[PDB]
């Protein structure tokens, strides 16, 4: 944008797929056909409101974005939404001594959760976690987006 | 001595919509484990943890910003501390930034600059811990033409014409995106001898960035090496991929530097 | 705690985590997702560290402290030992992030099935082509160990 050096180019958002760590189930938008690997990848942005700063938790507020579009993924997603509907599309990653990443709901705080296929909730999960140890249904992966990918070569 | 510490860097790539979920997914990982870096640079750094806090501490005594903080990456009960020495560059757009993270706390800091580092370059930023020397850089995107005068400046700094004694002897290491491959920037310092047989390059063989290019890497200077055989070095470069839990979030791979096992 | 932060899972494009099977050392490893190997515990999670030779690794099992080691068309675990060079792999990058893991000894690559009529795909060594297929695909992911994990914010 308006940098001090401009010969560094901006980089884009980073694509990622949102895996949960028991299921090992992509979070899917509702923009391409679930046959399209697609429909698995998501940009990761960084929400920058502070609307949220109460229940944060110490966690980074985010946005899972739909790739060329201005939709995001919302709980409870048949698919997607206006990201300007920030209530429920911003969420709040959670690190942890692992790796795996538990994953709050900006607004009410709530752990988001997969107990077995096709299962995703929103459930209360305290009013902190830290120092708190959680089972595979609350962690998720932030991994590379599912589908092809070419080796990179010297 | 160099080889006593687990170097890394990092391009994270910054921006103002993407910067602090790098620092918390990718940063934190690079930092954790048995193989957690002792010392991480960071280019492109953008904004620091928005936990991290400044310390009362000046080590600025120049022009070009250089500020000291803590950042805890664990809990308040507990605490599992490192140190941020951040140089916010980019008044701009404060996303071309650098930065070293390290487990101990930095004895000095220094800022050294190339030949255009006030004119459109970015400066090495570094710290001291004991008698070694570690410098983070950011080189010119269009072949990284500043990395010479950088390395030289450095050189010239702390071995050929240091202002005390000391200093001759302290060892150091010249880590970040050098945007230039180890042989190009190989066969340039070259046309300098005494700076040449006073270092050697320490790279990766596979890719750095998402282009197949290796940009990203070290030079250094072992002071308990002779001139000519700084080759003897024991430490060897390699993708850092070892770390990772989750996507790389930047078109940078991290890169680290340890001792032959 | 500060020792899982060492372990980590290999993980395919379905989810399945290389693993050892049978515990008994110089037997193939296969790829159970989470979900269906529950009762594998630890034999599944994996510590990454430097081979012997500079940018090559090798992968030690967090439970029975084994090492992944290519044999054959596959891959087997067997006494962790610097000098095996069959046990040591290269984690070569792509460009969407995942890792294709190629072996040192062989030149080949780790290759899967992502599509199974059972619970687990089978693991095989072949020449490194980055393919993604249905049923042969050389691509995982460096991932989180199937660890309880403890909230660090």
């Amino acid at each position: 944008d308006p940098t001090t050096y401009p010969d560094v180019e901006l980089s884009p958002p980073p694509r990622i797929s949102l895996r949960s760590l028991l299921t090992a189930q992509p979070i899917k938008n509702d923009h391409y056909d679930s046959h399209n690997y697609l429909s698995t990848h998501w940009e990761l942005i960084d929400y920058k409101g502070k609307e949220y700063e109460k229940l944060r938790d110490g966690g980074t507020l985010v946005q899972f974005k739909v790739v060329g579009a201005a939709k995001c993924f919302a709980f409870p997603g048949e698919g997607t939404t206006d990201c300007k509907d920030i209530d429920h599309t911003v969420f709040n990653l959670i690190p942890t001594n692992t790796g795996a990443f538990l994953i709050k709901d900006a607004l009410l705080g709530f752990c988001m959760t997969s107990h077995d296929f096709d299962d995703l909730r929103l459930e209360p999960c305290g009013i902190s976690v830290s120092g708190r140890t959680f089972s595979l249904a609350y962690q998720w992966g932030i991994l590379p987006p599912f589908g092809p990918s070419k080796i990179l070569r010297p | 001595n160099l080889s006593d510490f687990k170097v890394a860097t990092w391009n994270l790539q910054g921006s103002s919509a993407v910067n602090e979920s790098k620092w918390n997914i990718n940063v934190r990982q690079l930092l954790s484990g048995e193989q957690g870096a002792d010392i991480l640079m960071v280019q492109e750094a953008g904004s620091l943890p928005s936990s991290a806090v400044r310390t009362s501490r000046v080590i600025q005594h120049g022009g070009t910003p250089i500020e000291e903080y803590t950042w805890n990456l664990g809990t308040r009960s507990r605490p599992n501390m490192v140190y941020i020495y951040y140089s916010r560059l980019d008044v701009g757009a404060n996303r071309v930034n650098l930065a070293i993270v390290s487990r101990r706390q930095a004895d000095e800091a220094f800022i050294v600059h190339s030949d255009s580092s006030v004119l459109q370059s970015r400066p090495a930023v570094g710290i001291r811990i004991g008698t070694d020397v570690f410098f983070t850089v950011h080189a010119l995107a269009t072949g990284g033409s500043d990395a010479v005068s950088l390395i030289r400046n450095i050189f010239t700094t702390f071995t050929s014409s240091p202002s005390s004694p000391e200093r001759r002897g302290y060892s150091w290491m010249v880590v970040g995106d050098f945007n230039r491959a180890p042989v190009n920037l190989e066969a340039a310092l070259r046309q300098e001898p005494a700076v040449s047989e006073n270092t050697i390059i320490i790279a990766p063989t596979e890719p750095t960035h998402r282009s197949g290019n290796i940009l990203d890497y070290a030079i250094l200077h072992d002071a308990h090496l002779p001139r000519r055989e700084q080759a003897r070095e024991r430490i060897g470069a390699s993708l850092m991929l070892n770390q990772l839990r989750s996507q790389i979030t930047s078109d940078h791979f991290p890169v680290s530097f340890v001792h032959d096992r | 705690p500060s020792e899982p932060s060492n372990f980590m899972t290999l993980m395919g494009q379905n989810g399945a985590l290389l693993t050892v099977w049978a515990l008994a050392k110089r037997n193939w490893l296969w790829a159970y997702p989470n979900i269906y190997s529950q009762d594998f515990g630890n034999i599944r999670n994996w510590k990454i560290e430097p081979g012997k030779h500079r940018e090559y690794f090798r992968f030690v099992n967090q439970s029975l402290g084994t090492c992944i080691e290519a044999y054959g068309n596959g891959l087997i675990h067997d006494t962790c030992s610097l000098d095996k060079l069959a046990q040591e792999f290269e984690l070569l990058p792509t460009d969407s992030g995942a890792v294709v893991i190629k072996s040192v000894s062989q030149g080949r690559c780790v290759t899967y099935n992502p599509v199974s009529p059972t619970y687990y795909s089978t693991v095989t060594l072949s020449t490194c082509d980055g393919a993604t297929e249905p049923l042969r695909d050389q691509t995982w992911y460096l991932a989180p160990p199937v660890l309880e994990a403890t909230a660090v914010n």
